[PDB]
């Protein structure tokens, strides 16, 4: 009745899902051969909820997603690995070849060949669904499936369906790290054809999830089979009231009517406070109070952006768990009443609330532990034009003596636009410094 | 699935790729029969970015052999690796180069091209989706050099949206292997760089420093120096053959590694090395390899990066290690040695990882690095092309084969172009 | 020492636009050239050396034919008469009156013919029994990188299309093996000549025209001055040669827009390249002027290979764009101008 269709472009999306469709496939019971066991011995209800999840008549549950990367070194391991018989077999592993970190390759040169399948996949799953409330788009910045390709799907998904909901979780690209050189020409050209499309971007950072691994969680070690992990309950906790049932449900439409003032300025950030050891577990209550404050911490936020150098405009706060409002009330009274967290002058209320029956579940092999009870803050923000700017400076650094371009031509890119996109980057660095100046009466 | 197509030419070339195979088949698990005999099951998941299937369960390469000469391709037979080869493909003629440009690339050299092209051509076509070319050639000799280049040439026209690597043999500073290295390998990077995506440029003094210095070696001979190329050949390529967190392949690393068209000439360098005895008493982590590879006694170039700025860099690691490791130290590396770099690439490295190691190592590394230190291997020819051109001292032995002048100050003035354009980031 | 002396002009509404009413969105103040969008949000400004403003007969600075020669030409052709090589370029999509700029019509002439007359008439004038000026030329054009020359007729087959290679002399330059050259002495040879190497010339639809350009084309004219004199024996000729270029570039092509596939793709792709290149020659001519040491990249381009000595040294170039000040061409007007405003800097 409430379905959302996740889609998965590139290795970051792909092995993101891995670790989603892991944790929601042990939420609901179901077992990586696509059934349940206890359906077959209670006989009845439909704890495989049919957000995410579709069913057959032979017992079976296929979930509503479709993979894609250009290659097929990432979904070859799905096929042939622990999940193989649980996804349909329409997983696009079109690996002809990659996008090769071009935008180009990944808009035109191999973007093509490969869409008009995707399309056709994607609406066999929303004529299956009657009630459809989004479009979750897993993809990165910097590579070239997930920056052109998840472009060039915004553009399809803008003018075949329209009045829904489109949304993405994306790595924002680390201001020192980095796994590219050309990571800011494709972000700039992604963010210059992703903004009149997309509702709501959620934005992440792997230099923060590792700062947060080895000061909260005792790894110094880490991979990225212990981030995905917390990234997919940043989207579970996103995606709960669609499943579950509690006291305030908040939809997927509720999101960008609250976070989204103007419709340029749809980039939050994400966080997710309790993210302890089991050593650590103990020692520690657990309170709503700890963990509101902790969402406002810095050296807790999954983007290298202190918010203490800008204002917000919007906060949803989304809880799990044995909390009780009058908590959450006390301590949204507490954050409003300090001073290091400015607040704009034309959003007072700035919060919205959303609570869930349901406790996060536990990944074996994983490093969290067992709460009571779990929150997620998305949060808007003028301190990331800092990062924009920072990004900015890179892409000018490096197009003054116009490196890394003839690659960009040779699939197909003139010359006007990579001045025409970075000249449509600068209206948005310069909306954030006007919404963070006060009125005049 | 990507596929690559190995021509090798010439004393070097041949030697070389009797060990590149014989490391591959170790890899892969195939044996002097074609025959599988693995223990696991990934080794036959991309076999085909290589290989080509037959009838009995057997595989047989992509290689094409193209001496002009059939001395040594009588070694590669008589040999261990040898008898997997197709034997259509043992592609030769008579009249050797002489160590003479011309001989293998105007005279004698366009009179087999066109056997190679139809070899080529019947080993692309059966090919779902190319990814490109190798080849292994030795600068300063003959048919690797002229051959070399006149097939990259006769590809590009043909193959143009495709990738064609060449792990050449460069020259080296003190020794001369041969009298004539100045007079061929300019007029090879003249046509070279034209007609090429990523180079490769060995040398062999630094791989003899490297196994006298680090493995401790008494006896290095030619065997052991083509087992490091090998070693690097197969890193390039381990994204495209097996899986990994963050893949990589061919053009990625082009995007990332070439800034201009023109400046294409990287140092190769692999890690860890170390002597029988003393593995002992040494660790197996990232830093330690980092540091392996950054030093200037491993880079096969036989070119010191401290005398340049590093315009980009790649690395490809192999092994279940962490992300934060890489991602952290390369930073360091950047931050403390920032003379080294260049400041308008904000970022010059980039990482690649893969989670099947070599046979015996429970982790490796891979290093790529563009420098503006390798002018120092021009500048070196132009000074030795010109003393001797200045007066024409072994010039006749090439005008009889069909040349004239003005194809030497053709690449005397572009190699010089070329030394201006890397001195442009030194300062 | 190098100058580049950019400039733009704009081109004023056809019939076909005054009927189908075309808005206006592109405006000017001075050396301010502005450009307004219909309704959207905001105007970007450019700066040139230069700037024609032939939107309206009536307004202050109307920039006919003849003030386009006599402030951007004219100087190279009395800067020839010295002995320096020339370069002017041009830019421009199709529908922007690059023709109605350099050739013209049979009333109203370009570039192209008030130069040669010019150059005629100068000569007469400044010719006696011991001075003399011969001129020969040639028509080429670059197709996917590749020469080739246009004033030779082609034979009913698959095709006659000789693709002719370039070379390096170690003293003069660079130059191309077989490039035929014929000799003028009236202005009608060269129209003879032209009218000829612009039908041999290639050209095809993509998704919005029938008749467009997909080659570059270069217009040469060497020039001499066998000049007798001494009072020994009555010989020791001093000849001076300059070489004059005046290319007609093409059209830079978003290939999305177009969808572009088969013998399209590739050349756009290299059309853009060696823009790209040409971009980057005449950026940094432009900071050598400023007593900066740099490289010029001319070996990325086959135009920039065999234009080494028209542009460098001490040389003139110029570059003049055209754009229409419709609504309906805007993405392709605003590249035009980002293009030869880092042209400037
Ligand atoms: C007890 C033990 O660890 O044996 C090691 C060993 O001693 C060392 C020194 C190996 C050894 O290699 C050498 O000593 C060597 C060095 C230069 C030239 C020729 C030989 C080794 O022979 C080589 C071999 O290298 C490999 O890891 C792969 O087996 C190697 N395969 C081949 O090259 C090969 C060649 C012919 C036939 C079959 C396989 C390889 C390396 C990279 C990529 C693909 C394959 C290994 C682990 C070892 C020995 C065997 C001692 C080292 O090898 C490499 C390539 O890294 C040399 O330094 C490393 C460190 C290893 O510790
Ligand atoms: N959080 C997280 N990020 C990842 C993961 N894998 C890759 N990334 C990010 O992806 C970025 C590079 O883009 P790619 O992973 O190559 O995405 P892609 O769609 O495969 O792009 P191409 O390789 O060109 O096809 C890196 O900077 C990583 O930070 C992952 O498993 N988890
Ligand atoms: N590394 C390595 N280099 C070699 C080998 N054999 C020859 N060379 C090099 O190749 C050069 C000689 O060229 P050569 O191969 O004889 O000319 P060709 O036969 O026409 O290709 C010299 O610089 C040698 O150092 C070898 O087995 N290994
Ligand atoms: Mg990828």
């Amino acid at each position: 009745m409430r379905e959302c269709i996740s889609i998965h472009v590139g290795q970051a999306g792909v092995q993101i899902g891995n670790a989603c469709w892991e944790l929601y496939c042990l939420e609901h019971g179901i077992q990586p051969d696509g059934q349940m066991p206890s359906d077959k011995t209670i006989g009845g209800g439909d704890d495989s909820f049919n957000t995410f999840f579709s069913e057959t008549g032979a017992g079976k549950h296929v979930p509503r997603a479709v993979f894609v990367d250009l290659e097929p070194t990432v979904i070859d391991e799905v096929r042939t690995g622990t999940y193989r018989q649980l996804f349909h077999p329409e997983q696009l592993i079109t690996g002809k070849e990659d996008a090769a970190n071009n935008y180009a390759r990944g808009h035109y040169t191999i973007g093509k060949e490969i869409i008009d399948l995707v399309l056709d996949r994607i609406r066999k799953l929303a004529d299956q669904c009657t009630g459809l409330q989004g479009f979750l788009v897993f993809h990165s910045f910097g590579g070239g499936t997930g920056s052109g390709f998840t472009s060039l799907l915004m553009e399809r998904l803008s003018v075949d369906y329209g009045k829904k909901s489109k949304l993405e979780f994306s790595i924002y690209p680390a201001p020192q790290v980095s796994t590219a050189v050309v990571e800011p020409y494709n972000s700039i050209l992604t963010t210059h054809t992703t903004l009149e499309h997309s509702d709501c971007a959620f934005m992440v950072d792997n230099e923060a999830i590792y700062d947060i691994c080895r000061r909260n969680l005792d790894i110094e070690r880490p991979t990225y089979t212990n981030l995905n992990r917390l990234i997919s309950q940043i989207v579970s906790s996103i995606t709960a009231s669609l499943r579950f049932d509690g006291a305030l449900n908040v939809d997927l439409t509720e999101f960008q009517t609250n976070l989204v003032p103007y419709p340029r300025i749809h980039f939050p950030l994400a966080t997710y406070a309790p993210v302890i050891s089991a050593e650590k577990a103990y020692h520690e209550q657990l309170s709503v109070a700890e963990i509101t404050n902790a969402c406002f911490e810095p050296a807790n936020q999954m983007v290298k952006c202190d918010p203490r150098h800008g204002k917000y405009m919007a906060c949803c706060l989304l809880y799990r768990g044995d909390v009780v409002p009058k908590d959450v009330n006390a301590a949204i009274a507490t954050i409003k009443t300090k001073r290091s967290i400015q607040f704009v002058d034309w959003c007072p209320t700035g919060f919205k609330v959303g609570i869930n029956y349901q406790p996060p579940t536990v990944v074996p092999g994983g490093d969290l532990a067992k709460v009571q009870r779990a929150v997620c803050m998305l949060s808007n923000t003028t301190a990331i034009a800092e990062a924009w700017a920072r990004l900015d400076h890179k892409f000018d650094l490096m197009y003054a003596k116009r490196a890394f371009v003839h690659w960009y031509v040779g699939e197909g890119m003139e010359e006007g636009e990579f001045s025409e996109a970075r000249e449509d980057m600068a209206a948005l660095e310069k909306d954030y410094e006007e919404v963070g100046v006060d009125s005049v009466e | 699935m990507r596929e690559i197509v190995h021509i090798q030419a010439g004393q070097c070339g041949n030697q070389i790729g009797a060990k590149f195979w014989e490391v591959i088949s170790d890899e892969h698990g195939i044996d002097p029969t074609g025959s599988y005999h693995g223990d696991s099951d990934l080794q036959l998941e991309r076999i085909n970015v290589y290989y080509n299937e037959a009838t009995g369960n057997k595989y047989v390469p992509r290689a094409i052999l193209v001496d002009l000469e059939p001395g040594t391709m009588d070694s590669v037979r008589s040999g261990p690796f040898g008898q997997i080869f197709r034997p259509d493909n043992f592609v030769f003629g008579q009249s050797g180069a002489g160590n003479n440009w011309a001989k293998g690339h105007y005279t004698e050299g366009a009179e087999l091209v066109d056997s190679v092209l139809d070899v080529v051509r019947k080993e692309s076509e059966s090919c779902d989706c190319l990814q490109g070319f190798q080849l292994t050639h030795s600068l300063g000799g003959g048919t690797g050099s002229g051959m070399g280049t006149l097939l990259i040439s006769k590809i590009r026209e043909e193959y143009p949206d495709r990738i064609m690597n060449t792990f050449s043999v460069m020259p080296s500073p003190k020794v001369s292997d041969t009298v004539v290295e100045p007079y061929n390998a300019t007029l090879s990077v003249h046509q070279l760089v034209e007609n090429t995506d990523e180079t490769y440029c060995i040398d062999n003094e630094a791989l003899y420093d490297i196994c006298f210095r680090t493995l401790k070696l008494t006896t290095p001979t030619y065997g052991d120096l083509n087992h490091l190329v090998s070693a690097t050949m197969s890193g390039v390529t381990t994204c495209l053959r097996f899986p990994g967190q963050l893949n990589a392949d061919l053009r990625k690393l082009a995007v990332n590694m070439v800034p201009f068209p023109r400046l294409h000439f990287f140092m190769p360098g692999f890690a860890p090395l170390t002597s029988r005895g003393s593995q002992q008493y040494r660790a197996l982590t990232v830093p330690e390899l980092t540091q392996q590879m950054f030093d200037s006694k491993n880079m096969m170039a036989a070119c010191d990066p401290r005398h340049g700025r590093y315009l980009t860099v790649a690395a490809i690691f192999r092994g279940r290690m962490s992300m934060k490791e890489v991602d952290e130290q390369m930073l360091n590396v950047q931050n403390k040695n920032s003379s080294y770099f260049v400041e308008w690439i904000p970022n010059n490295v980039k990482t690649a990882v893969c989670d099947i190691p070599p046979r015996g190592l429970k982790m490796s590394a891979t290093f790529i690095g563009n420098s503006t230190a390798i002018q120092e291997l021009f500048k070196r020819i132009s000074e030795q092309f010109t003393a001797m051109f200045r007066r024409k001292a072994f010039l006749h032995w090439y005008t009889g084969e069909g040349m004239d002048e003005m194809e030497f100050t053709e690449a005397e003035s572009n190699m010089n172009d070329l030394v201006s354009e890397y001195q442009q980031y030194q300062d | 020492n190098s100058q580049v002396t950019v400039a733009v002009r704009v081109r004023p509404f056809s019939k076909r636009e005054k009927t189908e009413k075309a808005s206006q969105v592109v405006f000017t103040n001075g050396e301010e050239i502005t450009v307004e969008h219909p309704d959207m949000k905001q105007v970007y400004s450019f700066i040139y050396d230069v700037s024609f403003w032939s939107f309206d007969e009536c307004h202050p600075g109307y920039a006919s034919q003849t003030t386009v020669y006599e402030t951007l030409a004219a100087p190279l052709l009395d800067r020839a008469f010295e002995g320096y090589n020339t370069c002017l370029f041009a830019y421009g999509q199709t529908g922007s009156g690059k023709s109605y700029t350099m050739m013209g019509l049979n009333e109203e002439p370009g570039i192209i013919p008030r130069f040669c007359e010019d150059l005629f008439a100068q000569i007469a004038k400044k010719q006696t029994s011991e001075v003399s000026y011969h001129l020969e030329m040639s028509f080429f054009e670059v197709y996917n990188e590749k020469i080739h020359d246009l004033l030779v007729c082609k034979g009913e087959n698959g095709q006659r299309k000789q693709p002719l290679r370039a070379r390096e002399h170690p003293v003069s330059g660079p130059y191309v093996e077989g490039l035929s050259m014929n000799v003028v002495s009236s202005y009608s040879d060269i129209q003879s000549w032209l009218e000829l190497g612009n039908k041999q010339r290639a050209t095809a639809a993509t998704g919005m025209n029938d008749k467009s350009s997909r080659s570059h084309s270069v217009f040469t004219l060497v020039m001499t001055q066998t000049k007798t004199e001494v009072v020994e024996g009555e010989e020791h000729d001093h000849r001076i040669t300059s070489r004059i270029n005046l290319v007609d570039l093409a059209g830079s092509e978003r290939c999305s827009t177009a969808h572009s596939s088969g013998q399209r793709l590739k050349e756009g792709v290299s059309i853009n390249k060696s823009l790209l290149t040409l971009g980057k020659v005449i950026s940094a001519l432009s900071e050598q002027a400023n007593g900066k040491r740099v490289f010029i990249p001319y070996r990325e381009s086959t135009l920039t290979w065999l234009l080494k000595e028209s542009l460098g040294g001490n040389s003139k170039t110029a570059m003049i764009a055209t754009v229409s000040p419709a609504a309906s061409n805007i993405e392709e007007t605003l590249s035009t101008l980002r293009y030869a405003t880092q042209a400037r800097l």
